[PDB]
C-alpha cells in the first residue's frame, strides 16, 4: 500500500540527477544533457 | 514489554553465517554496482585501438 | 486523559485501513493529543500521522513525525512494525531528496 | 459531503439536508467541522423553517470542536427544540456549561448590581432555572442550596 | 547599561544643539569641530567586504558555542 | 415510478435548457427514496441505482456548460454513490469516466493536496490499467516536472471526451507557469522561438502576452534582467534577529525553566 508514494518519485529522479549534472560540469550541451538523464529528446530537456 | 502485534512481522530469513559481520564508515559510494575496475580498463585499450 | 490516547489511534487507524484520507486529515488537525501518551501510544500515533501528512504532499513534517516514532518505538519487540515505519521514512525522505 | 448541498438557494431543499445531518453527526462530523460554516449562515436567514433546527446541528457540531462559548451561544438559539429530550447524555454537557457560564456572569454583576449591570440573557436564565426546577422536583436538597449561593440568587 | 549611557549622552548633544533656533553661546566652533570628526568616524555602512567578515567571524564564535 | 426522464434525456442538446426537466427530479427522488447512504434496509438494491442514474446523468449536460460552481456540488454527491458501502453493482458503465473528470479538475485548479489525497479511492489502475485515469494522473507528473511537450501531446489524447472544458483551465496555469521560468537572467530572445514553439505559427497573441508581461520591446531585442544583489548583502536586517536569537540562548543558559 506504498506504491501510490513511488510513482511520483519521477520528478526527484530528475531533480537528483540535474543537480549533480550542473554540479559536476560548467557548460554542457544542451543536447548532452538528455542523454545522460535519458530525457528521450532535446526539445523538452529545455523546460526541465 | 508492550509489544504491538497489529503491524505484521515480516520473515526473517536472514543469513546467520556472518555474511559480513564488519563495522566500517560505510557510505553510499561502496555500492555504484560498477563491474569492477579491470574490464572497463581491459576493454578500452581494445575499443581506441591501442 | 489516559484513555483517548489509545482511542485516537484507533479511530485513526479505522481511517488508514481504507483509503479515507481526506476525511483523516480532518480529525488529526481538530483533535488533539495527551501528553501523558505512555511512550507507547505515542509511537503510533506518529505513524499514522506521518502517512497522513505523507500522502498530501506535506513531506517536510512527514520525515520529522516518523523519525520522532522511530526513536519512541520499542527497540527489543515491535519488530513487525519497525520495518513498516521503516519503509515509508524512507520513501519519504527519498521525495524530498 | 451530503452537506454538498447547501447552496441551490432552494429553500425547501436544501433543509432536507440538514435534517440529514444531526443523524450523521457524530460519524463523521469531521468533515463539516470548519470548511462548512453556512450552518450559522442560514440559522441567520429569513428563510425561516429553520434558525432552531440548524442552531441543533450548529451547537452539536461545535460541541466537539471544543469552543462550548460557540455552543452554548447557538445552543440557546433552539430554545425548547434544543433541550426538550433533557433526558441524555449529550443535554448534561451544555447545561453543565450554562450554570458554569452564568455562574461567571452573576459573580461579575454583583460588584455593580446598582445599574449600567450586563444584559443578562432571558433564555440563559430559564434554562438554569429549569434545570433548578429539575433539582427540586427530584427532592434533592443538598445540590439546590449551593448553586443558589454560586448564582448569588 | 551602556546603551542607556549612549542615549544620554547623545541626548546631551542634542540639547547643546538647540542654540541653532535659539542661540545661547555664538557657535563654540571647537564643539562643531569635534562632532564633524564624530560623524566621519561612524563605522562605514554594512554593505560592503565588511559583511562577510563579520559572518565570517560571528559563526566562527558559534562553533565554540 | 414518476422517471420524467424517458422523455428526451438520451439526446443531444446543444447547449439547450435541459435543466429544467432535472429539477423536478431531483426533489422528487427524496420524498420518492432516501438517497443518504442508510446503512439500514442493504437488501434493497434496486431503489439506489434509479437515484445513482438521475446522478451520474448530471455531468453530462454540466459539464458541457461550462459551470465551475455548480460542477463541484454534483461531484460531491456522486462520488458517494461509486462508493457506498452498501452491497451494489461492482461497476457502472461510466465508472472511470466521471471520476477522472473530477480528478482533472482539481489538478486544473492548481489544488495538488486534493488530487493526491484522491487518488487512493482508486486501489491499482492509476498507471497499470483504467486509460480513464492514466492520462488524468500523467497530466500531474508532467507538469510536477518541466517536461510540457508531453502536456500538449496528451492535450490531443483524451479517454472520455474532448474534455475541452478543463483544457481551457489549463492554458491558464501553463502559460502563466511558461513565462514566469524565462523571465529569469537571460539573454535576449527573437520573436521566432517564443512565437512558433507551443501550438501557434504567428499570432497576435504574444503582442498581448509581451504587454501584460514586461519584455521591453526593443529592435528584435528582447531581455530579461534579474540582479537580485541589491537585496542581499546586509546584516542591519539581520542584526535585529540576530540579537533575538542570542539574548534566547542567554535566556535559556541562566534562569531555571
Amino acid at each position: 500500500g506504498t506504491y501510490t508514494l513511488i510513482i511520483r518519485l519521477r520528478h526527484n529522479v530528475i531533480k537528483t540527477g540535474v543537480r549533480m549534472i550542473s554540479l559536476s560540469y560548467s557548460r554542457i550541451s544542451l543536447a548532452d544533457i538528455a542523454q545522460k538523464l535519458q530525457l528521450d529528446s532535446p526539445e523538452d530537456a529545455e523546460f526541465i | 514489554d508492550d509489544e504491538f502485534e497489529e503491524f505484521p512481522a515480516e520473515d526473517w530469513a536472514g543469513l546467520d553465517e556472518d555474511e559480513d559481520a564488519h563495522v566500517w564508515e560505510d557510505n553510499w559510494d561502496d555500492d555504484n554496482v560498477e563491474d569492477d575496475f579491470s574490464n572497463q580498463l581491459r576493454a578500452e585499450l581494445e575499443k581506441h585501438g591501442y | 486523559a489516559d484513555g483517548q490516547a489509545t482511542l485516537l489511534n484507533l479511530l485513526l487507524r479505522n481511517y488508514l485501513h481504507y483509503s479515507l484520507y481526506d476525511q483523516a486529515e480532518k480529525l488529526v488537525s481538530k483533535s488533539v493529543f495527551p501528553e501523558q501518551a505512555n511512550n507507547n501510544e505515542w509511537a503510533r500515533y506518529l505513524y499514522y500521522t506521518g502517512r497522513i501528512k505523507a500522502i498530501q504532499l506535506e513531506y517536510s513534517e512527514a520525515r520529522r513525525t516518523m523519525t520522532n516514532a522511530l526513536r519512541k518505538a520499542p527497540q527489543h519487540t515491535a519488530v513487525g512494525f519497525k520495518q513498516t515505519v521503516h519503509k515509508l521514512l524512507i520513501v519519504v525522505e527519498l521525495l524530498l531528496g | 459531503g451530503i452537506i454538498s448541498l447547501l447552496d441551490e438557494d432552494e429553500p425547501q431543499l436544501k433543509e432536507f439536508a440538514l435534517h440529514k445531518l444531526n443523524a450523521v453527526v457524530n460519524d463523521f462530523w469531521a468533515e463539516i467541522s470548519e470548511s462548512v460554516d453556512k450552518i450559522e449562515v442560514l440559522y441567520e436567514d429569513e428563510g425561516f423553517r429553520s434558525r432552531q433546527f440548524a442552531a441543533l446541528v450548529a451547537s452539536k457540531v461545535f460541541y466537539h470542536l471544543g469552543a462550548f462559548e460557540e455552543s452554548l451561544n447557538y445552543a440557546l438559539g433552539a430554545g425548547d427544540l434544543f433541550n426538550v429530550n433533557d433526558n441524555s447524555e449529550y443535554v448534561e454537557t451544555i447545561i453543565a456549561k450554562c450554570i458554569d457560564h452564568y455562574t461567571k456572569q452573576c459573580v461579575e454583576n454583583a460588584d455593580l448590581p446598582e445599574g449600567e449591570k450586563k444584559p443578562i440573557d432571558q433564555r440563559l436564565e430559564g434554562i438554569v432555572n429549569k434545570m433548578f426546577q429539575r433539582c427540586l422536583d427530584d427532592h434533592k436538597y443538598k445540590q439546590a442550596i449551593g448553586i443558589a449561593l454560586e448564582t448569588r440568587r | 547599561h551602556g546603551l542607556k549611557g549612549l542615549n544620554s549622552k547623545l541626548l546631551d548633544i542634542r540639547s547643546y544643539l538647540e542654540k541653532v533656533a535659539t542661540g545661547k553661546l555664538p557657535i563654540n566652533h571647537q564643539i562643531i569641530y569635534q562632532l564633524q570628526d564624530v560623524f566621519n568616524l561612524l563605522p562605514d555602512v554594512s554593505l560592503q567586504e565588511f559583511v562577510k567578515a563579520f559572518y565570517l567571524k560571528t559563526n566562527d564564535q558559534m562553533v565554540v558555542v | 415510478m414518476y422517471e420524467q426522464l424517458k422523455g428526451e434525456w438520451n439526446r443531444k442538446s446543444p447547449n439547450l435548457s435541459k435543466c429544467g426537466e432535472e429539477l423536478g427530479r431531483l426533489k422528487l427522488v427524496l420524498l420518492e427514496l432516501n438517497f443518504l447512504p442508510t446503512t439500514g434496509t442493504k437488501l434493497t438494491k434496486q431503489q439506489l441505482i434509479l437515484a445513482r442514474d438521475i446522478l451520474e446523468i448530471g455531468a453530462q449536460w454540466s459539464i458541457l456548460r461550462k459551470d465551475i460552481p455548480s460542477f463541484e456540488r454534483y461531484m460531491a454527491q456522486l462520488k458517494c454513490y461509486y462508493f457506498d458501502y452498501k452491497e451494489q453493482l461492482p461497476e457502472s458503465a461510466y465508472m472511470h469516466q466521471l471520476l477522472g473528470l473530477n480528478l482533472l479538475f482539481l489538478l486544473s485548479q492548481n489544488r495538488v493536496a486534493e488530487f493526491h489525497t484522491e487518488l487512493e479511492r482508486l486501489p491499482a489502475k492509476d498507471i497499470q490499467t483504467n486509460v480513464y485515469i492514466k492520462h488524468p494522473v500523467s497530466l500531474e507528473q508532467y507538469l510536477m516536472e518541466g517536461s510540457y511537450n508531453k502536456v500538449f501531446l496528451a492535450k490531443g489524447n483524451i479517454p472520455a471526451e474532448s474534455y475541452t472544458f478543463f483544457i481551457d483551465i489549463l492554458l491558464d496555469t501553463i502559460r502563466d507557469e511558461i513565462a514566469g521560468c524565462i523571465e529569469k537572467a537571460y539573454e535576449k530572445i527573437l520573436f521566432t522561438e517564443a512565437t512558433r514553439i507551443l501550438f501557434f505559427n504567428t499570432p497576435k497573441k504574444m503582442t498581448d502576452y509581451a504587454k501584460k508581461r514586461g519584455w521591453v520591446l526593443g529592435p528584435n531585442n528582447y531581455y530579461s534582467f534579474a540582479s537580485q544583489q541589491q537585496k542581499p548583502e546586509d546584516t542591519t536586517i539581520p542584526s535585529t534577529e540576530l540579537a533575538k536569537q542570542v539574548i534566547e540562548y542567554a535566556r535559556q543558559l541562566e534562569m531555571i525553566v
